[PDB]
């Protein structure tokens, strides 16, 4: 059947109706605009090269901060030392762009599907 | 209104008003169509064909003049020239080649002008056309950037006029001031001419 | 409140109902249908912008049917490779199937947390969520085999 | 899945498929649904 | 025109952290932090120097397709595919206003530079002009026959220029809410617009063609040519740098005056991304212009910096006049 | 054009080979499928025509 | 700057078949209409 | 534009948009009574042109226009109507660069296969089993 | 098992790859901090 259909021509916006007002639609709320006070920044433009210098100084400061520069009881046991290198996970937390193979999905699906 | 730039709808409405002999209506439609869609070759072709089938050769010429104002592709200039060659105003077709080589300065248009002047004009006109082609193409694109086919057609034309030494001069000049990677066809035609 | 309500009641009575004036919000019963509306619009815009000029664009909803089948093949872990489908169209389809899949998996994670906590009581949410995690487990187990 | 699938080979076996079948049946004992995709037939065909 | 020498741009920092494509990007006037809205329905506030995640805000139920931090007010505006345009009070980190009325998903959002007006563009094919204070839709700029994919506000006529996916670009007189011109030069959907900050010119980008125009005449000034991809974005510096980012992942840095493409790149996708997932979805220079923040379909914010090592001689202008 | 339409209708009205459709739209779709996909599914085609391996 | 065209035009010897008396190879059927440019050339 | 003319544009646009803001604020929440009892007259100097016949006594007219005292309790007078959207303003010419020279290789390079679903069939079609099993990559997968 | 390369193998060596999956701020802490008054004694604004 073709009762159930896609959209190939989505609905188009209309201008407002130029009619007499009787209907109530939007109750007033937050009718006062806040402005950036002195100290809240924004209302001060200095130049371009000063901004570039400040940006590069902040980047150099962050890189400086990151760098830091100013009978034995276990002898009949069949297998010994099976857990070397297992605790070494956590060298650097790494992002994989696959939500089916990310570590979050594996943790989630091992927690829940028991 | 719903589909303004649809060529099929435009042609359907024009033909629907042409089948009922509403010629003035359909000419208004064709002006509106080629105003709305100036770079659609089918609408321009339909307007020039309708004007030629109605007998108005000056109307066909004015429609072609507006189209050539719009700087169309090669086939439109070719169609205009074939019109004027059909009706015999060869000087008008010569003017159209002047503007056509202005708009499309590729060697194909120069060769087409040379062939046209060979068949419908004096040999001095062909020599002037070929010299203008070599001069313009080596001036704009660079002296080493001139096409070998220009020298081929010029030398074969001077061969056809039996000015044999002049053809040897064209061939030798082409083999001198061209790279070796772009004169192999010129070299082969030179060998054919020399042992011919 | 009541004078507002009676004024709107009398507005419907005396100047009529404006049946589709203002856009309805995307409430929870319209989330997946709205995601589908937006997804189909986005895929269609990419095809209408990446096709060359002059190509006969008569059959382009066919790409949207390909996107639907590609999504179904993603859910059922069946490899999707249409013979003769061009690389540009295939790239668009694979890109948006990845995007839809990520939205699906995130919604599954969120509802599973809410089902664990008891924050929801609707049966449909639980049924949908068990279906999603059954598919996810079987995808992981096919990968394991 | 076992009979009407057009990827099912109903011809008599080759010697190469016999060598592969016996080799794999020695590799994976009584794991016939594993052997069947590798050999190239169904599981009941390889078993019989 | 002889082009100027511009240093080439290289990848500085890669910031993972969204779970959907980064479609929006907006820098504070004070250049301290920037705002990435993404397909994981969220707006993240990141510090610009360190790159660290400061905050995550969730108010949208669909992908965040637009952001703006107001230079006069302590507000941040957003729009999304969920038909919603919201005003966030950054003194509380909470949504305080709604701007309702778009019939379907909203693709772009800009603020008028001088006066307190918000213009948004949407898949209902229309650009709605809103008042910030009263949330009232003062104008419904209509006339496009397709999705309004990008939009710029300007301090003088034409005040609103909208580019749509039906390939036209309309310039709108804001006082009357009616168009003063249509530019039909583009063959396919005009996804990007940008305005030069010091010259009274602008640029529109469709697939393959980036055309540069003059205000208010809409006069065709020049044509950036060579980027044969679907152009999603456009970013001009103060030092005449046009950035064409392209949905296949292709990056082109042009000089604004001449049109010379002084750099061409392909961006790189994260570990795990498909080759289909290579593509630039958003881009903006910061307020200084020293950095270019791009957001890509591998769910990644990338920062691009100028190479200080390169000289005008190490990368000479290979520009051939004709 | 009307003669071309009638000739196309008469040519497609003639059947040749097996019937794999149930109405005329299905027949047109199946012929379009053949025109596009015969160059990829020859082996499966002969698998049906043979009763055995691809 | 047309040194190559000048070198060509110097390289060709004079054609030995005269064409200054030669008519155009297609006879224009009359009448002949000119523009304002050809008023003083006749 | 210079600061003076930018500011002039700002004042004009702000005036127009403030008028539309005020009208919209009256739309979204009207005052409970729509009575404006501070009715001031409006005097109009009316100099007529020629008309249906001739002129009789006096031409120039002084007109006093006042708003009518409407009942505060009256609802809207007239039902609103659903009218289709009007035609657009006339489209401009399509100012395209000359069309791309395609080849038959390109037309073949942009052919979209007819889609045969493994799940859906909204027209109840009978598809050949060759074409149904055409996009199933599972049989053509590798095993090793 | 690791199906993909690492970020350093993909992006380069002079490129800093950040992975941020937690906020630095709590949501209660505002981005543009509002200016405080913080009056602690009833003091006259001028001389009575």
């Amino acid at each position: 059947t073709t009762a159930h259909r896609p959209t190939f021509d989505p609905a188009r916006g209309k201008e407002a109706l130029r009619g007499p007002a009787y209907h109530q639609r939007l109750l007033p709320a937050y009718t006062t605009l806040k402005f950036r006070q002195p100290g809240q920044g924004g209302a001060a433009d200095k130049s371009t090269r000063d901004l570039r210098a400040e940006l590069e100084a902040a980047e150099a400061a962050h890189y400086a901060k990151l760098k830091g520069a100013p009978r034995r009881w276990d002898e009949d046991v069949v297998f010994k030392n099976q857990a070397r290198g297992t605790e070494d996970k956590g060298k650097r937390k790494e992002f994989v762009n696959d939500l089916l193979r990310s570590d979050f999905h594996k943790r989630f699906m091992s927690k829940y599907v028991r | 209104d719903v589909h303004p730039n649809n060529t099929q709808l435009w042609i359907r409405y024009i033909e629907a008003e042409l089948k009922n002999r509403n010629i003035n209506h359909a000419r208004n439609l064709l002006d509106r169509a080629v105003t709305r869609l100036p770079r659609v070759s089918k609408l321009w072709y339909k307007y020039v064909y309708v004007m030629e089938m109605l007998g108005d050769i000056p109307g066909t010429r004015q429609v072609f003049d507006r189209w050539m104002k719009w700087e169309p592709d090669e086939d439109a200039w070719n169609a205009y020239i074939k019109l004027e060659k059909r009706y015999g105003e060869y000087e008008r077709a010569r003017q159209i080649f002047a503007a056509y080589t202005q708009v499309h300065p590729e060697p194909r248009t120069w060769l087409k002008w040379a062939k046209f002047e060979e068949e419908f004009g004096t040999a001095d006109m062909v020599r002037d056309v070929f010299q203008s082609a070599i001069q313009y193409i080596a001036e704009t694109l660079g002296d080493d950037a001139v096409d070998e086919r220009l020298f081929i057609a010029f030398a074969r034309f001077e061969t056809r006029q039996k000015e044999y030494e002049r053809a040897r001069a064209i061939y030798k000049f082409g083999l001198d001031n061209l790279p070796r990677s772009r004169s192999m066809q010129l070299h082969a035609q030179y060998t054919t001419f020399e042992k011919q | 409140l009541l004078e507002r309500w009676l004024g709107n009641l009398l507005s419907r009575q005396f100047e009529g109902r404006h049946s589709k004036g203002v856009a309805k919000t995307v409430t929870k019963q319209r989330v997946e249908s709205h995601f589908d509306l937006e997804l189909r619009a986005s895929v269609m815009a990419d095809l209408m912008d990446m096709m060359p000029e002059g190509i006969k664009q008569s059959k382009v909803n066919t790409v949207l049917q390909h996107l639907s089948e590609a999504w179904r093949c993603w859910k059922s872990n069946i490899p999707w490779k249409v013979p003769g489908l061009p690389a540009p169209i295939e790239n668009i389809i694979l890109r948006y199937v990845k995007a839809k899949a990520d939205w699906w998996i995130s919604v599954a994670h969120y509802n599973r947390e809410r089902i664990r906590r008891g924050a929801t009581v609707d049966k449909t949410v639980a049924k949908k969520n068990v279906g999603r995690l059954t598919r996810l487990w079987l995808k992981a187990e096919q990968e394991r085999q | 899945n076992e009979w009407l699938d057009p990827s099912i080979k109903k011809i008599e076996w080759s010697r190469e498929e016999d060598e592969k079948l016996l080799h794999l049946a020695k590799l994976m004992p009584t794991q016939w649904r594993t052997i069947a995709p590798i050999v190239g037939r169904t599981a009941n065909q390889c078993l019989e | 025109p002889r082009p100027d020498w511009h240093p080439p741009w290289k990848l500085m920092r890669v910031i993972s952290g969204h779970l959907g494509w980064v479609r929006a990007l907006a820098v504070e006037p004070n250049n301290q932090w920037f705002a990435s809205g993404a397909g994981d329905r969220t707006i993240k506030i990141w510090d610009l120097a360190s790159g660290q995640l400061r905050l995550t805000l969730t108010g949208h139920i669909s992908t965040v397709r637009g952001l703006a931090v107001s230079p006069r007010h302590p507000y941040m505006f957003s729009c999304g595919e969920d038909k919603m345009v919201k005003c966030w009070d950054l003194e509380t980190n909470k949504v305080i206003r709604h701007y309702h009325g778009h019939l379907s998903g909203v693709y772009t959002l800009k603020l008028h530079p001088t006066l307190d007006v918000l213009v948004t563009g949407g898949r209902d094919g229309v650009a709605r002009v809103w008042d910030m204070r009263t949330r009232s839709n003062v104008h419904v700029l209509s006339g496009h026959t397709g999705t309004v994919a990008d939009l710029v506000c300007q301090e003088a006529d034409p005040q609103v220029i909208t580019g749509s996916l039906d390939s036209t670009v309309r310039m709108w007189d804001l006082a009357a809410g009616k168009t003063m011109g249509v530019l039909t030069h583009h063959k396919k959907g005009v996804r990007a617009l940008v305005t030069h900050p010091t010259e009274f010119t602008f640029a529109t980008a469709s697939t393959g063609s980036i055309k540069q125009w003059k205000c208010p005449e809409g006069a065709f000034m020049q044509n950036f040519e060579g980027h044969n991809a679907i152009i999603n974005t456009l970013a001009v510096n103060d030092q005449n740098v046009l950035f064409s980012g392209g949905d296949n992942g292709s990056m082109s840095f042009w000089d604004w005056k001449s049109g010379y493409r002084f750099q061409s790149l392909d961006t790189t996708a994260q570990p795990g991304s498909l080759d289909a997932e290579l593509g630039i979805m958003s881009s903006t220079f910061d307020m200084s212009g020293a950095r270019l923040i791009t957001g890509e379909a591998d769910k990644t914010i990338k920062i691009w910096k100028e190479d200080t090592t390169a000289t005008p001689e190490t990368h000479p202008i290979e520009w051939k006049p004709s | 054009s009307l003669k071309r339409r009638r000739e196309k209708l008469a040519k497609s009205g003639e059947e040749h080979g097996d019937v794999t459709y149930i109405n005329e739209k299905n027949k047109q779709f199946n012929a379009k499928l053949a025109r596009f996909y015969n160059k990829y599914t020859a082996e499966i085609r002969d698998s049906f025509e043979r009763g055995t391996m691809v | 700057m047309a040194s190559i065209a000048a070198g060509l035009a110097a390289a060709l010897p004079k054609p030995k078949y005269s064409s200054e008396h030669e008519e155009p190879r297609a006879t224009q059927r009359g009448p002949r209409i000119v523009s304002a440019d050809q008023i003083d050339e006749t | 534009p210079s600061k003076e003319e930018v500011e002039a544009t700002a004042e004009r646009t702000k005036n127009a948009l403030a008028a539309l803001v005020s009208g919209a604020l009256a739309a979204q929440k009207p005052k409970n009574v729509q009575v404006n009892t501070k009715r001031e007259a409006t005097f109009v100097k009316y100099t007529p042109s020629a008309q249906m016949g001739n002129n009789t006594k006096k031409q120039e007219r002084i007109i006093k226009i006042v708003e009518r005292q409407r009942d505060p309790m009256e609802p809207p007078k007239f039902k609103h109507k659903k009218i289709p959207r009007g035609p657009p303003s006339p489209p401009p010419p399509v100012m395209h660069s000359p069309p791309r020279k395609l080849t038959a290789e390109d037309q073949e390079a942009w052919r979209i296969p007819p889609p045969v679903s493994m799940w859906k069939n909204p027209k109840g079609f009978t598809i050949p089993l060759d074409k149904r099993l055409a996009a199933d990559g599972r049989q053509l997968q590798e095993v090793q | 098992k690791q199906y993909y390369p690492t970020a350093a193998q993909v992006f380069g060596e002079g490129v800093e790859t950040l992975v941020q999956e937690e906020d630095a701020q709590p949501l209660t802490q505002p981005i543009i901090a509002p200016v405080e008054q913080k009056k602690f004694s009833i003091q006259e604004a001028d001389l009575p």
